[PDB]
């Protein structure tokens, strides 16, 4: 019954593509789908990748329109990538419609030795904007399933 | 038109009701022809909304066949409405078409390298994909039904995806895809581009655009056009000196 649009945010270098490929010969990784069953309820998930480069900054809203959820990926070793998430959240929160369900995803937790964004800053930021924070490692296939499962739960609620 | 009737006859005391409601809507549109295109579009969209719901309620039809018949409805109504609601004289659709056409023409000098396009046109198979993608986006204007215009955008995107995958040997992300679609649009300068976009927005069955692949590719086309409209020296990593020289039409990059 439920059909959900989920936008994916981040530059290529934060490893967003590996993350969604993990979850979902592949021709393209820009539009991706999953059919899910949650509490005997059927869920159609569509993942809409959005161009993360600075030159495309004004285009976000066109992509974000009518989203049900958003997955904002940053690289835990790159504080600039986290700063980008905070600006994206501001945009997502100005979208006309219902509250988009936000995930703030700290990727490459396999490089925790080299992390620049503290767990406390990331989780406290997420709470402040009504988002949820997740740790993932596309490299080691951790946290990916939990993220998408939880988001759908949240989008149903 | 004959096919629509024969199609609906299949559905018994649900097909007659849809036909009546479709005829009512179309009669409503005739008496709205002198209203604004916004008002005409709201009418069609309400109609899509209401016919779909009145099928789930007082009809009991499986959601599989529901999409299939909404496609038939859209084709009947839009085939009949096209001459009246595509690029209407009461709108700035023509004005917008000319401005984007002139803008795309002005930017004929922009290279794929400037846009960081991940396609290598020296590979014959890539070159063939690019040729097809340009033809796909050009063909959009030749189709009357929003679903068929969307199919051109979607075909174009998949030919682009092939071009990128052959060049890079990795599946395109949005970061790979969008600059390539921008480049294809710049090369194609597709006829009546804004009129096609406005028509799809105004008259496409609103559902097909919401989550599924046609919606994604259409959204990307919208992003491409918006980028092209505001493109500046900084967009292409150029000095104002070089950008202005290229814009004069007097200098090759």
């Amino acid at each position: 019954a439920y059909s959900f649009k989920v936008v994916l945010l981040g530059e290529g270098c934060v490893g967003k593509t590996s993350l969604v490929l993990r979850y979902c010969t592949t021709l393209q990784a820009s539009f991706l789908t999953k059919k899910l069953n949650i509490g005997g309820k059927r869920v159609n998930l569509a993942i809409w990748d959005t161009a993360g480069q600075e030159r495309f900054h004004a285009l976000g809203p066109i992509y974000y329109r009518d989203s049900n959820g958003a997955i904002l990926v940053y690289d835990i070793t790159d504080e600039d990538s986290f700063q980008k998430v905070k600006n994206w959240v501001k945009e997502l929160r100005k979208m006309l419609g219902n509250e988009i369900c936000l995930c703030i995803v700290g990727n490459k937790i396999d490089l925790e030795k080299e992390r620049h964004v503290s767990i406390q800053e990331a989780e406290s930021y997420a709470e402040s904007v009504g988002a949820k924070h997740y740790h993932t490692s596309a490299k080691q296939n951790k946290g990916i399933e939990e993220l998408f499962l939880d988001l759908c739960k949240r989008m149903i609620e | 038109s004959k096919e629509f009737i024969e199609f609906l006859k299949t559905f018994h005391k649900t097909g007659q009701e849809i036909y009546k409601q479709t005829k009512l809507f179309l009669e409503g549109m005739h008496y709205k022809r002198d209203l604004s295109i916004e008002e005409q579009s709201e009418c069609a969209q309400d109609f899509y909304h209401n016919v779909a719901e009145r099928m789930q309620t007082r009809g009991k039809v499986p959601p599989e066949r529901v999409e299939k018949i909404m496609d038939q409805i859209e084709k009947y109504i839009m085939t009949r409405l096209y001459k009246y609601v595509f690029c209407p004289e009461t709108t700035d659709d023509e004005k917008k078409d000319l401005a984007i056409q002139k803008r795309i023409r002005a930017l004929r000098w922009v290279t794929p390298q400037m846009l960081c396009v991940p396609v290598n046109e020296d590979i014959p198979e890539v070159s063939d994909m690019v040729v097809k993608a340009i033809t796909d986006i050009i063909e959009m204007d030749s189709k009357r039904v929003p679903r068929d215009k969307l199919a051109c955008i979607t075909k174009c995107s998949k030919h682009i995806f092939n071009a990128i995958k052959i060049t890079k040997n990795e599946p395109a992300s949005a970061d790979d895809f969008l600059p390539t679609l921008i480049y294809i649009v710049l090369k194609g300068n597709p006829p009546r581009l804004q009129s096609n976009i406005q028509y799809i927005t105004r008259f496409c069955n609103p559902s097909r655009l919401m989550t599924g692949e046609d919606g994604y590719y259409f959204t990307n086309l919208c992003c491409a056009v918006a980028f092209i409209e505001k493109l500046d020296a900084q967009s292409l990593n150029l000095s104002q000196e070089d950008f202005d020289r290229y814009m004069s039409g007097q200098t090759s990059p």
